[PDB]
C-alpha cells in the first residue's frame, strides 16, 4: 500500500493500543488515579504542546484519547498524514503514561524511559553553542551488532547525542558501546512508543528554551524544525505503526533515514542501503556541520569523553595527586625558543609500565 | 448584463479606448456574428466536395441523415476533426522543417550559430551522428540532415526521441499508429478525407492519431530541441508581463508570431550601436522591444525579453497607440491588425512569404542574411517613433512579474538541490517521480490553449491553474495559457503560499520554484512530453500509468486540435474548455471521449466549466493512482 494508507493504519493500530493499554488502568487502577511522569512541569507534553491542557487523573488520560482520534483524518493530503503522525505521537505518550500508572517500575536497565526536566535544561546550552551538534535518533535492529556500534561510536565521535529505541540497544551493548547522559548515548526502551520521549525533549525545548505557550503547535513544531537538530535512523524492517511515528517525526521537521525500500520524499524520507555512508547522509539531511580539528593520535576525542571516571582497576598509569609529583606551565617566548610543532617526551614512556 | 469580455483590468481598460477611439476589436466581430451555425458547431456539414454543400442532422432519428454520396453524420464529423489534426501538424510542421534548414547552414562566423553544443552532442546520439573528433558545424550538419529525413522519408524507420517509452512506441504499432513521414501523414488524412475514401469513424480517428504523433514527437520536438541548439537551452529567468511593458518614451516595437529565427535576430539588432544612436536621434530613451504569442514566450524564455500580451490581446495592443512597429511572421497573427493600424501610426510588418496580409506593409526577411534583414526591419521601426501621438496614448499601468526558462534540463537542475550527495543519483527526474508516488503531490498537470471569445479570456485559465495547484498537483504552462498565468502573477516563488495546497507549497519551498513552471511555447509542450516521458521511464511504466493530464481551457487553433489528439495517443488525458464541433456525432463523441481509453489508455474529456474540470482531473488522477497502487 502507498506511504498514506501506511501512516493511517500504523496510527490507527496506536489509537487501538492507547485504547486497550488506557482500559486496563480505567479496570486496575480506577478513573481517578494520578497519572505523572517522572519529574515534569508540563505534565504530558505532546498533549500540552498541542492542546495546552494538562493531564492528571487516568479519567483525564482517557479524554485525551479523543485527541488521537481527531488528529487521524483518513484524506490523501499531506496536512492529513502529518496530522496522522501527530496521532501516533500523541498515542504513544498515553500508551507511556499509562506505562507508569499499572507499574512500580516500568523500565529496567540499561533502559532510562522518560527524561527529567532538568536533563532536558542540562542539554539545552550545549545544543544552542553548537558543543552537541544533532541528535540522532536510532530506531530498530542492524544487520549485526559491528554495525550498529560502527554508526553509534561515530555520531559519538560527532558530539551528536545518540538515543535509541529496540534491539539496537542489546545490539550496541553487544558491541561494546559506552551508554550514559554524559557518554552522549542514552537507551530509551524496546518498545516502539519509547521514541516519543525523545519527541518530548524537542517538544519540552519548545516551551522551555523557545518560551512557547501550551497550544500554540504551529509555533511548536516550528521551533523543533528549525532549532533542534534531530533525525531519525530506522533499521530492519520497518512496521506500519513505526512508518507512523516517522510521519510524526516528520511533522516535528526531523528527516527519517531508513535502510529499507520505501517510497521516498526528498529531504524528509530517505533510504540509504550502505551503513559505512549512513553518518554522512544524516549529518547532511539535517544540514549538520561538523568542525574538524583532525588531531593525529590513535584514540577517539570528543566531548562525550568529558568527565571520565577512569577508575583504578581500568586504569595504568597515574599521575599527580598524594601519589608522585605532576605540574604544567604555559610560557610566552620568542620565535627563536619556539621550534613550532616539536615534540620531546623526556623521561621514560608508557611503555616502560609493567 | 453583458458577459465579462476579459479578468485582466488592462485588457477592460483598453477595450473602453477603443469603443471611444471607434475601432472594432475580436470581441466587437463574436458579436456581429450572432448565433452561430449549428450544422458546423455540430460537425455534421460536409463541403469535401462540389456535389453538396450537405447538411446532415446532428440528432439521431430525424432530420437528414446521410450526405449526397452517402456519408452519414459519423463520417462527416470525424473526417471533419481529422483535417483540423493535420492542419494543425502542418502548422508545427513547417516551424520546424524551418528551424533544420537554419540548422543546416550553421557557420562559425556567420549570423546563425550552435550555442548549446552539449545538447547537439546529444541529440546527434539520437539521430545515429558521429561527434567524436568532429566539427560542432559539421555534426549540426549531419543531424540536420538526418532531422529533415523526418518530414519527407519514404522509406526506412522514423527517428523518435530517447524520453519515449517502448511500451508507448509498442503500443502504437500493435495499434498501428506508429508515425511515418511528417508530411507524408499529412497527405494520408488530407487523401483519406477525400469524397469516396473513408467512411469509418473508428479508422478516421486513427488516422489523426497517427498524424498528430509526427507533430509533438517529431516536428514540435526537433523544433523545440533545434531551437535551444543554436539559440541557447532555456533557463530560469526573470521578466515582466502584460501590457504595462509598453514604455511611452521610447520606441515600442511589439513581435508577434511563431518563428523564432526573426525575434532572435531583431533582439540582436537592438544592440547595434548605430540603432541605438538612431533611437534617440528620433527623441526615445532607447528601444523597447516586447513579445505576444509563441514568438514572444521563445524570446523571454532565453532572454528574458518582456511580454505584452496573448492572443486576444494583440489588437489592444495596438490600441495604446505606443506601439511604433509591428513585425509579424506566421500563425495566430489575426488579419484585422492590418485595418486596425491604420487608425493609428503603428506600422505592421509582414515578413514571412507564408503569411502574406493585404495592406500591410511587406519587408521579407531574407534568410540569407539575417542580421542584416532584421536591422533593416527594426530601422523602420525605430524611425516611426517620429508619427507617435503622444497625446493620444495610454498604456495602462498594470504588469506583472514571472519567471520562466524551465526546460527539462533546468527543471532536473534545480531538482538536484533537493538530492542527497552521499545517496541519491544526480540529473535525473528522480525527485519529481519520488515526489508523485509518495502522494506529496497528487499529480503533475499541463495547462496549454490559446483564447476564445466564447469564454471569458484568462477566466478559465486561471480558474483551471489556481484549482489544480490548490489540490497540490503542480502544473506546466506554454503558450497563450502560460502568459495568461504571467499577467495574474501565477508565475511567481510567493504564489506557492497565495495559492499552492500543503503538498505544493512544500515541494515548491524545498526545490525553490513558482507553483507554475512556464515550460515554453505550444512547440514546447514537446518538454512536457519529454518530462512525462523520463518520469514514465524512470519508474519502469507507460506514461498511460502516471497521474498526469493535459487541459486546454480554452482554444481555437487546429493547433491545440492536433496538441490534444497527441497528448491523449501519448498516454495523457485531455480536458477541452471550448467544445469541438463534434457534437453531433454519436459514434466520434464515443470515440474520442470513451472508446480511445481502450486503444491508447487516455481519453478526451469535455467541460466548459473549470471548477467541474478541476474535480474531475483530480479524481481521475486518483483513479490512476489506486490502479498502479501509489
Ligand atoms: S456551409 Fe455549413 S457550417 Fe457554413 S453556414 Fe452553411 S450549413 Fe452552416
Ligand atoms: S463528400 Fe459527401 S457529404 Fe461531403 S459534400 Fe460531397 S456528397 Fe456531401
Ligand atoms: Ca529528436
Ligand atoms: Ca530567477
Ligand atoms: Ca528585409
Ligand atoms: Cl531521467
Amino acid at each position: 500500500m502507498n506511504l498514506f494508507q501506511t501512516v493511517f493504519t500504523g496510527s490507527k493500530q496506536a489509537l487501538a493500543a492507547a485504547e486497550g493499554i488506557v482500559k486496563q488502568a480505567v479496570d486496575e487502577k480506577g478513573r481517578d488515579y494520578k497519572v505523572a511522569f517522572p519529574d515534569t512541569a508540563y505534565s504530558l507534553p505532546v498533549i500540552f504542546a498541542a492542546t495546552g491542557k494538562k493531564i492528571t487523573n487516568v479519567g483525564e488520560l482517557e479524554g485525551a484519547l479523543d485527541i488521537v482520534r481527531s488528529l487521524i483524518v483518513e484524506e490523501e493530503m499531506l496536512d492529513k498524514l502529518l496530522n496522522s503522525g501527530l496521532a501516533t505521537a500523541v498515542a504513544a505518550e498515553i500508551i507511556e503514561a499509562a506505562k507508569y500508572v499499572l507499574s512500580d517500575a516500568p523500565y529496567a536497565e540499561p533502559c532510562v524511559g522518560f527524561i527529567s526536566d532538568p536533563i532536558i535544561r542540562s542539554l539545552g546550552v550545549p545544543l544552542v553553542t553548537g558543543d552537541i551538534p544533532g541528535v540522532a535518533v536510532i530506531l530498530g535492529e542492524c544487520p549485526d551488532s559491528e554495525t550498529a556500534a560502527k554508526i553509534i561510536k561515530d555520531y559519538q565521535s560527532k558530539g551528536l547525542l545518540t538515543c535509541l529505541v529496540g534491539k539496537v540497544i542489546d545490539q550496541a551493548i553487544e558491541g561494546k558501546v559506552k551508554m550514559g547522559l554524559d557518554l552522549r548515548v542514552i537507551p530509551l526502551g524496546y518498545d516502539v512508543t519509547s521514541v516519543i520521549h525523545v519527541v518530548t525533549i524537542a517538544i519540552r525545548a519548545a516551551l522551555i528554551f523557545g518560551g512557547i505557550k501550551g497550544g500554540q503547535l504551529n509555533d511548536i513544531l516550528k521551533y523543533t524544525a528549525e532549532r533542534v537538530p534531530a533525525f531519525v535512523n530506522a533499521f530492519g524492517p520497518l512496521s506500519e505503526l513505526v512508518v507512523s511515528a516517522g510521519a510524526g517525526a516528520i511533522a516535528l521537521g526531523f528527516p527519517v533515514l531508513t535502510d529499507q525500500v520505501v517510497p521516498e520524499v526528498p529531504t524528509l524520507l530517505l533510504t540509504q542501503k550502505d551503513y559505512d555512508k549512513m553518518v554522512k547522509t544524516s549529518l547532511e539531511a539535517r544540514n549538520i556541520k561538523i568542525k574538524i580539528t583532525e588531531i593525529p593520535i590513535p584514540v577517539s576525542f570528543a566531548a562525550a569523553f568529558e568527565g571520565e571516571r577512569i577508575r583504578k582497576n581500568d586504569m595504568l598509569a597515574e599521575f599527580g595527586g598524594n601519589k608522585t609529583k605532576a605540574w604544567e606551565l604555559v610560557m610566552c617566548a620568542d620565535q627563536g625558543e619556539v621550534e613550532d610543532h616539536k615534540i620531546e617526551v623526556i623521561g621514560p614512556d608508557i611503555d616502560t609500565i609493567d | 448584463e453583458e458577459k465579462a469580455k476579459s479578468i485582466d483590468q488592462a485588457t477592460l481598460q483598453l477595450l473602453d479606448k477603443a469603443k471611444q477611439d471607434g475601432v472594432e476589436t475580436v470581441w466587437d466581430r463574436k458579436a456581429d456574428m450572432k448565433v452561430q451555425c449549428g450544422f458546423g458547431s455540430a460537425g455534421v456539414c460536409c463541403r469535401n466536395c462540389s456535389m453538396g454543400p450537405c447538411r446532415v442532422s446532428p440528432v439521431p432519428g430525424k432530420g437528414v441523415e446521410r450526405g449526397i454520396c452517402g456519408a452519414t453524420a459519423d463520417v462527416i464529423v470525424s473526417r471533419n476533426f481529422a483535417r483540423m489534426v493535420a492542419a494543425g501538424t502542418a502548422a508545427h510542421s513547417d516551424h520546424g522543417r524551418s528551424i533544420a534548414l537554419s540548422l543546416y547552414h550553421t557557420s562559425k562566423d556567420g549570423d546563425i550559430k550552435v550555442k548549446d553544443e552539449n545538447k547537439l552532442k546529444e541529440v546527434a546520439k539520437s539521430f545515429n551522428v558521429e561527434t567524436e573528433g568532429r566539427d560542432i558545424y559539421d555534426i549540426a550538419h549531419d543531424v540536420a540532415k538526418e532531422g529533415l529525413s523526418n518530414y519527407g522519408k519514404q522509406l526506412g524507420e522514423v527517428t523518435l526521441p530517447p524520453s519515449l517509452p517502448e511500451k508507448r512506441k509498442e503500443l502504437w504499432r500493435k495499434l498501428g499508429v506508429y508515425p511515418r513521414a511528417v508530411d507524408r501523414e499529412i497527405a494520408a488524412v488530407m487523401h483519406s478525407t477525400h469524397i469516396g475514401c473513408n467512411a469509418d469513424a473508428e479508422a478516421m480517428i486513427k488516422m489523426s492519431m497517427r498524424c498528430s504523433l509526427t507533430d509533438g514527437w517529431m516536428g514540435s520536438f526537433m523544433g523545440t530541441e533545434f531551437s535551444d541548439i543554436m539559440f541557447g537551452t532555456p533557463h530560469s529567468i526573470d521578466t515582466e508581463a502584460n501590457l504595462g511593458v509598453l514604455e511611452k518614451n521610447s520606441v515600442n516595437v511589439v513581435l508577434h508570431g511563431h518563428e523564432p529565427l526573426l525575434s532572435e535576430m531583431v533582439v540582436e539588432a537592438a544592440s547595434d550601436p548605430e540603432l541605438v544612436e538612431l533611437a534617440k536621434s528620433v527623441g526615445a530613451d532607447g528601444i523597447n522591444l516586447c513579445g505576444m504569442c509563441c514568438t514572444g514566450n521563445e524570446v523571454s524564455m532565453r532572454h528574458g525579453i518582456k511580454i505584452a500580451g496573448n492572443f486576444m490581446q494583440q489588437e489592444l495592443a495596438v490600441v495604446t497607440g505606443a506601439v511604433d512597429g509591428l513585425i509579424v511572421d506566421v500563425q495566430c497573427i489575426m488579419p484585422a491588425l492590418a485595418k486596425l493600424s491604420k487608425s493609428y501610426h503603428t506600422k505592421f510588418i509582414t515578413t514571412s512569404p507564408k503569411a502574406h496580409i493585404t495592406d500591410s506593409i511587406y519587408m521579407e526577411f531574407d534568410e540569407e542574411n539575417p542580421l542584416d534583414s532584421a536591422k533593416k526591419i527594426l530601422k523602420e521601426a525605430i524611425l516611426n517613433f517620429k508619427n507617435r501621438d503622444q497625446s493620444k496614448v495610454m498604456i495602462p499601468e498594470l504588469k506583472c512579474k514571472a519567471i520562466l526558462g524551465y526546460s527539462v534540463e533546468e527543471i532536473i537542475n534545480k531538482l538536484d538541490k533537493v538530492v542527497n550527495t552521499q545517496i541519491g543519483p544526480m540529473q535525473t527526474v528522480k525527485p519529481l517521480a519520488d515526489v508523485l508516488v509518495s502522494g506529496v503531490l497528487r499529480g503533475a498537470a499541463a495547462v496549454v490553449g490559446c483564447n476564445n471569445p466564447k469564454v471569458v479570456q484568462d477566466s478559465a485559465h486561471i480558474e483551471t491553474i489556481k484549482g489544480l495547484i490548490k489540490n497540490d498537483v503542480i502544473v506546466v504552462v506554454t503558450g497563450c495559457a502560460a502568459q495568461a498565468a504571467a499577467k495574474y502573477g501565477l508565475l511567481q516563488k510567493e504564489a506557492a503560499e497565495k495559492y499552492a495546497g500543503p503538498g505544493l507549497a512544500t515541494v515548491c519551498k524545498l526545490v525553490d520554484i513558482p507553483p507554475v513552471l512556464h515550460m515554453g511555447s505550444c512547440v514546447d509542450i514537446s518538454r512536457i512530453l519529454d518530462l512525462v516521458g523520463r518520469v514514465a521511464n524512470l519508474l519502469g511504466v507507460d506514461m498511460s500509468d502516471l497521474p498526469v493530464a493535459g487541459v486546454a481551457p480554452e482554444w481555437m487553433s487546429e493547433k491545440a486540435v492536433a496538441i490534444g489528439t497527441y497528448v491523449v495517443t501519448s498516454g495523457i488525458d485531455t480536458w477541452l474548455g471550448v467544445a469541438p464541433p463534434v457534437t453531433g456525432g454519436p459514434e466520434v463523441v464515443d470515440i474520442l471521449t470513451n472508446k480511445m481509453e481502450d486503444w491508447v489508455g487516455a481519453k478526451f474529456f469535455i467541460e466548459t466549466d473549470p471548477h467541474k474540470a478541476v474535480e474531475q482531473i483530480v479524481n481521475r488522477m486518483n483513479e490512476k493512482r489506486k490502479k498502479l497502487g501509489i
